[PDB]
């Protein structure tokens, strides 16, 4: 129920695909591992599941170590990127297969099955076999077999990840709201940093098979602990500036544009372990840009793309100094051209501040939810 | 087609082939033509097919009875001896290459199975069937057996059917009677029950072939076979002591083994009948021709009068003459070949157990006659 | 490397045996050909392992004439080694032949739309399961006629059994014609914006995606002209031309059992394929 | 371009065909040959062009020797009754009788010509020939002499290098009659034995008898103002083989009896030869086993071993009395089984050793196919708890039947129709008793149907084997045309 | 390169899947088709492309039949949805494929191959194969092909597919910035709506074979002309609810409430064709709710979720009177517990009304950017 690594290491031979990391989580907390492909979501999600051995380290599933466990028995359940659906079963045996097999029996079944049929919308499917379904019925049929099982841990392996982009969108509630209606343990595996926010109650970004932060979606929103926390978490990617610190204050600091006109502000943040001279990235995000006519920090430049979306407006902006489109993100619609003339404003309040390696700094700005 | 320019002889591979062939490098060093010999499997059957469609070899070689069948079949060319070369041979061999009158072959040597017994183990070879049994058990005890011999082939167990009145077709003076066969009677019957009667007792397997008779005669095994003068040159290299004797007689009557006179037809549809008929005048059938293939495999009582001599010292070809006055002469009309398929057939069934010898021995009877 | 329960190897242990119990029982027969090549004298009988070696069997095997201190030097009966050679020609140019004729046709069958496309398939089938066997008769007269007109392919002619095997291809057609309907039809709609003509298409994009079935189909036809016999004896009369098909049953005539020297070609006659399986290592 | 020249082979060979008869291949090279042409020269025939060079072959040999073996059934086609018409007659010319003496010839060179001389035994007096030249049928007149003449005889490799001119010089003495060749040391009186004029009667040249084809039996006899030759001719005889089969006790008694035992034999081969292959291919991929790459060269030697030569160690192999196996099998337990005598051991026989023969393929196959499966099913598998048993009954093996049946029904046919095994293991096995024509407890229909025609001594009549050989393909025409 | 269609027609059989559609492309137009899984988007791209043949109707291409026309001289490119790169070929040999068969260029290739390779960024991998690479680099490949094709028209099948979120947004701006750089015809399919909005100057949105509207983005997202199209665009889905036409206006038209709070309210919306107690639909966006203070038209009930953005705060509510939890979209954050009560305002301006046919009133509000 409750799952936790120490040390965890899994390399194949010599290559370490995953440095020494430790997770702390608890009974029925919502658990996304977000990152790009390849990073390692899968292999954890696969080491927990026991589909693949761990190298190094402990694992203890119910406070109990599960290292040399077999995967059916560590009180834990599975959905598969592809469903993995037996294409000879039909959606009932696909779903009642787990305890078909060693204690058959014939009524308890039957319930169990139309119990989860009820709640997803599959009993008009239960004599069909995978083939005659689609991408997002199947995808329930995948959820409802290991929810008949009715495992302690959920893991979940990209499960929207192949729908609809409107599916997908109305099969994350669908999960929130599954979720508190069990209260389970549950991991999940993604891509998307829209699915780690609205679903996860801790979230574990990772960079390479490396941990680089772990915690409640709108704390990793605020304040990442690195450039690339920074950069992977937001709609929009957010603006990096190549900027130069010039002063050194206990509280706060200070930087230099890129620019012809080379402007200076303060920047109330971290400034333990600061050096004067030192090149830094200088991080904003779009929504946090304000108009002109508000801020004394203006930025103008040409706009080369103007992407209405309706609900909202992305203006990317080529800056005189910065081979970076600034980009900028704004509410109802902007009557902009493209190719005219634009300016926005920069909040040093609402800055972060990345050091040589692209560590973060402490922002000492109270950001609301936090 | 058969392709002029040179001579194929087809010779059993129990025949002394290797020795034929040295006397075709002669043929070819003197005539420039080149002789090939083969020794192909199942001869007797497979000559008859390919001969049919104007194929097979330029000359072929096999026992007189078969050349009555080929020769009313047409597979034969009417052969061509002066008054000179018939009278180098014994004139009794030249009837048995008669059919219908004309001449069809070459005869060559007097073939007939003898007992070959093992002088070391057994001094006193047997004279009657009957002693075998109670020398079986004696020699048996000893770690070795009796007799054993070829039960697969009709030719090898017919001495000791048509022993006490078992006889092919009956001979009234001048042709054969087609119609009377003696296969049937009590002569016959009784004889093949004493042949089962051994299996019975353990004393022989049914399924003994001339490859394991062989085998175990010419490695110490067993005390006595049966085998024509061919056999003699493996015996030879084995350096056994044997000895060739008179064939053991069954019920007071002795054995009557059918006589064979391998004989040399030319394939009726040959470009080369010239060069065959020298071949085998001027060449095989003289007395360096003859020595050449004796020398590889004996040949028995040759019937070129002039080697016959030369070759009448030797205790096993006296011994080999001796049970062929016993026996009688192989006839050669087309029903021969038919005779033995029914006979082969009756005897391996009833050596067998599957019928009994009455049985068996009437199926064989209706099936000459039909 | 997913965890294993129940201490793995009471299985894993126990296959290990269980498989090495079974390569002994099917490798045994094997064992015993070798075994009887390497012992002295052609009987059918003789102990299960030689009490000293013999090389007799193979020298004569090779072409080598031997001399026993006995009956001077007995050279080889026959050319195993020619009829190896033989086989390998037949069986080799046949296959070729039957893969470039069978993926030619699959080709045509898995992407061309020709009306009867089905029914044609279905009879090529059924016409093929009559047996070769019950035609000898008129094969030979087949063979008799074509072969005074091109020569080199009637009777008597290795291309003649060569020929004669080219009939054979609905079963291959139809492998290969569903391998094809299995790979992706982007990769040749692809090409053929591209400009490629359906030709262009079958060579450059689809036959190197087929290596491997192609493969496949090779061998099997590889193994199955090497082992046949009924036609091959029926056409090939020369010995210098018989394949080992044919040759390979000389040996065994009741009254000249040559059993040992048997021996000795027959492990020989287990390389062609071994070959072919061990090159079809890629 | 290229379609004149193959186009020029178009009546080089075809018109060839028409001339010298041969209207049974005239048609066929035509008409499959001007398809060619059409499908490859136009544009509007693509499709065709990869299917044509794949279905001649079908044609010519495969579904050619079908259609002409079927015509074979509506004759007597027979060892006695073999050659055409045209082929007896040529055949029964051929042939020839001896009707003078003989002479010992000589070669002797005079210049750039030749000479002959005869010799005869009877009388002493020698003849001998003028200065002739070597080339063509030619007539030579021999004169007595009783000199010698000039040059040195000609020893055999001169004289066998003329034999071919020496045979066409058809010299005479001058009251003896013609004298031909007949060997390289000796010229005989030959003469043809028999001579054919207007009509297609043959005329005996030694007893003077006459004979005519007898088309009703398809022999030459003889009628008076009875004999039978016997080279013999094929004619057609309509209906007489089917009908013989629909009627005979002996034939149909063991043609239904073998027809269980061919179907039953193919059906437990199948059925073993993919139980074994099945489980091996799973064994053997199956991840946490070690050496692999070593088993799988193993369990396939096999089938990298000629059938007809495996067949064969085994035949020895399986000896009654004597032959390795049996010495075992009394060593352990006291039996030796008669594999060969007992039909049903027999029959046990074939199928232990088709199995040694088949598994390897059935591996081989269920390998390749055993990829199809996505290795997460048998992971979501592991989940629920599934060992090896569950797994391979519940996902493995309903997930292979599916591709397998094409190829196991296709296995079926094969097996149904396998020759080579039984003609060289057994060849019909343990005989059958109380049949007109040749039949064992082993053969295959395939095998009692070559008895029939080509095994020697107990009829070998084509006609018949051809006749059942079109009733069973039909039938299983009709049969796959409902399953 | 200003393809168009005219009563174009496709269909398999008997099934009619797309009736007569007319489709009006200009020169260098970027267009997309969209619409959900199976609605036809895909075959339209097949079909002007030639990989699906047109059972009724004209296609032309720069003012040309082009029905019967082979696919390769239609002047058209096609980047397929599987990429269908050459897996046997490298990447070089992937995009200069069509131009290496049929008339090749050895020193030409180099250039053409090399020049998209140098803007895609795929220089340190012309080399490799397909098999190598990451499924993004697989991705800008399949398009190098056409780029390196050059053709008057493009044509993507669902190029964005298959990437991560974070890719999939990032080549968003590569794709435009590549249109407007090279400013030919392209048609585009997609199932994500975003990619719609953000890439298309003109918008075709198919509802199962059939064209539902055609126009710019921003006007498709302000004034759909069907349910359809407003429940398909948006990031979330518009809200829509079940009201009842009470009395008619010439300058707009008033609906009641489902609610036992049976309110009304007057909309400004075509009138035109509207009858008295006709049911019909609410349509309202997420992203145009009001906080209760302002408005005077509130929805209050429990908030069933709460999804913490970042950038945003989207809120599912269970209003009781609707069983569809009716979502709520705001600006940076709101801090709000999931099951408190929560009430918005609906504002009668920024509201759709679609009849039982589901068809769109014609707003009568002016909207910026229209
Ligand atoms: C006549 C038939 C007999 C054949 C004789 C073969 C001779 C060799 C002796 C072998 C005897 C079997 C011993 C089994 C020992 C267990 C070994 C083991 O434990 O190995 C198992 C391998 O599977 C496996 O063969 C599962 C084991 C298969 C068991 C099947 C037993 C009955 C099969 C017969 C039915 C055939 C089907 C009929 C077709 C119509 C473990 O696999 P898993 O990790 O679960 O699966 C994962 C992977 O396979 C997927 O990537
Ligand atoms: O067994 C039937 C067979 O008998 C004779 O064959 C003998 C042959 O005479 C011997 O020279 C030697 O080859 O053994 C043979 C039997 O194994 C007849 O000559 C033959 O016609 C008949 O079929
Ligand atoms: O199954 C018995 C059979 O197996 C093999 O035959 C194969 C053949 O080689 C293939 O070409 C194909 O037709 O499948 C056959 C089996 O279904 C062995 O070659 C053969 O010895 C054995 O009888």
């Amino acid at each position: 129920a409750s799952v936790q690594l120490q040390n965890v290491t899994k390399a194949w031979g010599e290559v370490v695909v995953s440095k020494d990391i430790n997770l702390d989580i608890h009974e029925g907390e919502f658990v996304v591992f977000v990152g790009p492909s390849g990073c390692g979501k899968s292999t954890l999600l696969r080491m927990i599941a026991g589909l693949e051995t761990i190298t190094s380290g402990d694992l203890f599933i119910g406070e109990k170590r599960m290292n040399d466990t077999p995967p059916a028995e560590r009180g834990v359940g599975m959905v598969f990127q592809s469903y993995a659906l037996y294409p000879h079963l039909s959606v009932a045996e696909n779903m009642s297969f787990g305890l078909k097999l060693a204690g058959a029996k014939k009524e308890v079944i039957n319930q169990r099955v139309n119990q989860v049929a009820e709640v997803l919308q599959l009993a008009h499917l239960l004599d069909r076999k995978p083939k005659a379904l689609s991408g997002g019925q199947r995808q329930r049929v995948a959820i409802g077999r290991t929810l008949v099982a009715e495992p302690s841990v959920f893991l979940l392996d990209e499960p929207l990840s192949n729908l609809d982009a409107a599916l997908r969108v109305q099969m994350r509630i669908e999960i929130s709201r599954l979720h508190k209606r069990l209260g389970r343990t549950m991991i999940y595996v993604t891509h998307d940093q829209v699915e780690a926010m609205t679903l996860a109650d801790k979230i574990v970004v990772l960079d390479a098979g490396r941990v680089a932060q772990v915690g409640k979606p709108l704390e990793l929103y605020h304040y990442p602990a690195d450039r690339f926390v920074a950069g992977f978490i937001g709609s929009p990617k957010m603006n990096f500036l190549p900027v130069k610190v010039t002063a050194t204050a206990i509280d706060q600091v200070q930087v230099e544009l890129p620019m012809p006109n080379r402007q200076q502000v303060w920047l109330p943040v971290e400034s333990r372990d600061v050096q004067v001279g030192a090149n830094m990235s200088l991080g904003i995000r779009p929504e946090h840009l304000l108009p002109s006519d508000i801020a004394d920090v203006i930025l103008e430049g040409e706009v080369q793309v103007v992407e209405q979306l309706g609900n909202e407006t992305q203006i990317h902006i080529q800056i005189p100094s910065i081979r970076q489109n600034l980009v900028y993100r704004q509410n109802d619609v902007v009557l902009v051209e493209e190719g005219a003339t634009f300016a926005i404003g920069l909040p040093p309040e609402r800055c972060h501040l990345f050091r040589e390696d692209g560590t973060a700094c402490r922002r000492l700005h109270k950001e609301p939810g936090v | 087609k058969i392709e002029e320019g040179k001579l194929v002889i087809w010779i059993n591979g129990d025949k002394g082939y290797n020795g034929l062939a040295e006397v075709g490098k002669k043929f070819e060093k003197d005539t420039g033509i080149k002789v090939t010999v083969e020794h192909p499997d199942k001869l007797e059957e497979k000559f008859p097919q390919v001969a049919a469609t104007g194929d097979g070899p330029d000359i072929i070689f096999w026992a007189h009875d078969r050349f009555g069948c080929y020769a009313q079949s047409g597979l034969l060319a009417e052969i061509t001896p002066d008054k000179a070369f018939q009278d180098k041979l014994y004139p009794f061999t030249w009837d048995a290459v008669r059919y219908n009158g004309k001449l069809i072959a070459y005869p060559i040597a007097v073939e007939a199975l003898s007992l070959i017994y093992n002088k070391d183990l057994l001094p006193n070879p047997p004279k009657t069937w009957e002693e075998i049994p109670a020398l079986d058990k004696e020699l048996k005890a000893k770690g070795k057996s009796a007799l054993m011999f070829n039960l697969q082939e009709p030719y090898f167990t017919w001495p000791l059917i048509a022993a006490d009145g078992g006889y092919a077709f009956k001979y009234e003076n001048g042709k054969y009677d087609i119609k009377d066969v003696g296969v049937d009677n009590a002569g016959a019957k009784a004889g093949l029950t004493f042949l089962v009667d051994l299996i019975k007792n353990k004393h022989m397997n049914a399924d003994t072939d001339y490859s394991i008779a062989e085998a175990a005669f010419n490695k110490g095994e067993t005390a006595m076979t049966i085998n024509g003068p061919w056999a003699w040159s493996n015996i030879d290299t084995s350096k056994v002591n044997y000895g060739v004797t008179v064939l053991p007689t069954f019920k007071g009557q002795p054995s009557k083994p059918f006589v064979g006179v391998l004989s040399a037809g030319i394939n009726a549809a040959s470009p080369n009948k010239e060069l065959a008929k020298e071949f085998l005048e001027n060449y095989l059938l003289t007395d360096e021709g003859l020595e050449a293939v004796n020398k590889d495999k004996p040949l028995g009582a040759v019937a070129l009068k002039s080697y016959e001599e030369e070759l009448a010292k030797d205790p096993r070809i006296a011994a080999t003459m001796e049970n062929a006055q016993k026996g009688e002469i192989m006839p050669n009309i087309p029903q021969m070949c038919a005779f033995w398929y029914a006979v082969r057939t009756a005897v391996i069934n009833a050596a067998s157990g599957r019928q009994t010898v009455d049985e068996a021995l009437k199926d064989a009877q209706t099936r000459i006659t039909k | 490397a997913m965890v294993q329960p129940k201490s793995q190897k009471a299985r894993l242990f126990i296959t290990h045996l269980l498989l090495l119990l079974f390569i002994a029982a099917i490798m045994f027969p094997l064992l015993m050909v070798v075994a009887i090549s390497l012992r002295q004298g052609n009987f059918a009988t003789g102990s299960l392992i030689p009490e000293q070696i013999s090389w007799d069997h193979w020298k004569l095997a090779l072409g080598f004439s031997v001399e026993q201190a006995d009956g001077r030097i007995t050279p080889p009966p026959f050319p195993v080694l020619l009829w190896l050679w033989n086989s390998v020609k037949v069986a080799g140019i046949s296959a070729i032949g039957i893969v470039a004729l069978s993926t030619t046709c699959a080709y045509a069958f898995a992407r061309m739309r020709f009306p009867g496309k089905a029914t044609l398939l279905k009879g090529m089938l059924i016409f093929q399961m009559f047996p070769a066997v019950l035609s000898l008769v008129a094969l030979y007269a087949l063979f008799d006629r074509l072969g005074e007109y091109i020569p080199f392919i009637g009777l008597n002619t290795h291309g003649g059994v060569i020929f004669a095997y080219l009939g054979g291809i609905a079963l291959h057609v139809w492998t290969i014609k569903g391998y094809f309907e299995t790979i992706d039809s982007s990769l040749e709609e692809a090409a053929a914006l591209d400009g490629a003509t359906p030709w262009q298409a079958f060579r450059l994009v689809l036959l190197p995606l087929s290596v491997p079935i192609l493969a496949v189909v090779f061998i099997l036809s590889f193994i199955a002209a090497i082992t046949e016999v009924p036609v091959a004896s029926l056409l090939l009369r020369d010995v210098n031309s018989y394949t080992l098909a044919v040759g390979m049953q000389q040996y065994l005539n009741p009254q000249n059992y040559l059993w040992g020297d048997f021996a000795a070609a027959a492990v020989m006659s287990a390389l062609p394929i071994t070959i072919v399986f061990l090159l079809a290592q890629r | 371009s290229v379609l004149g020249l193959l186009g020029l082979l178009v009546g080089y060979l075809v018109v060839l065909m028409y001339a010298q008869g041969e209207y049974l291949f005239a048609i066929t090279t035509l008409i499959l040959s001007s398809a060619g042409l059409y499908i490859f020269a136009n544009r509007k025939a693509y499709a065709w062009r990869y299917v044509y060079p794949g279905m001649a072959g079908m044609g010519l040999f495969v579904l050619f020797p079908l259609v002409c073996t079927i015509a074979i059934a509506f004759t007597n086609y027979s060892s006695t009754n073999q050659l055409t018409f045209e082929r007896a007659q040529e055949v029964l010319l051929d042939r020839s009788w001896q009707a003078g003496k003989t002479y010992n010839f000589g070669l002797y060179p005079a210049g750039d010509e030749w000479q002959l001389a005869l010799s005869d035994g009877e009388t002493g007096k020698n003849y001998l020939s003028d200065a002739f030249k070597f080339g063509g049928e030619q007539k030579l007149q021999l004169k007595e002499t009783t000199a010698q003449p000039e040059g040195e005889r000609a020893n055999l490799r001169v004289i066998t290098q003329n034999r071919q001119a020496l045979s066409d010089i058809t010299a005479i003495l001058p009251d003896g009659n013609k004298v031909m060749m007949s060997s390289l040391r000796q010229f005989s009186g030959t003469q043809p034995l028999y001579t054919l004029d207007g009509d297609g009667t043959l005329t005996n040249n030694q007893s003077g008898v006459k004979y005519r084809p007898n088309n009703q039996i398809g022999f030459y006899q003889s009628i008076t103002a009875d004999e039978k030759l016997s080279p013999g001719y094929t004619v057609t005889t309509g209906w007489k083989n089917f009908t013989r089969v629909f009627t005979d006790e002996g034939i149909q008694k063991p043609f239904l009896a073998i027809f269980v035992w061919t179907v039953v034999f193919s059906l437990i081969t199948v059925f073993l030869t993919v139980a074994v292959g099945m489980v091996l291919a799973c064994l053997v991929q199956w991840e946490a086993l070690r050496g692999k790459a070593v088993y799988r060269v193993l369990l396939i030697l096999p089938y990298a071993v000629p059938s007809f030569i495996s067949i064969l160690i085994f035949k020895g192999l399986f000896n009654q009395s004597f032959g390795e196996i049996n010495m075992m099998l009394s060593a352990l337990f006291g039996v030796k089984p008669a594999w060969f005598s007992d039909p049903t051991t027999a029959r046990t026989m074939l199928i232990i050793v088709n199995t040694w023969l088949g598994y390897p393929y059935m591996m081989i196959l269920c390998m390749g196919l055993l990829k199809a499966i996505p290795d997460d099913l048998y992971e979501a598998s592991a989940m629920d708890g599934a060992g090896p048993f569950q797994n391979f009954f519940k996902i493995t093996l309903p997930l292979l039947i599916k591709p397998l049946t094409p190829l196991m029904i296709a296995s079926f046919a094969f097996n149904f129709n396998n020759f080579v095994l039984i003609q060289l293991l057994t060849n019909g096995g343990p005989d059958r008793l109380g049949t007109t024509t040749p039949a064992g407890y082993t053969d295959l229909l395939v095998n009692y149907t070559y008895r029939i025609a080509f095994e020697g001594g107990g009829g070998q009549d084509f006609g018949l084997a051809a006749a059942i050989a079109t009733l069973i393909f039909l039938l299983v025409g009709a049969l796959a045309i409902v399953n």
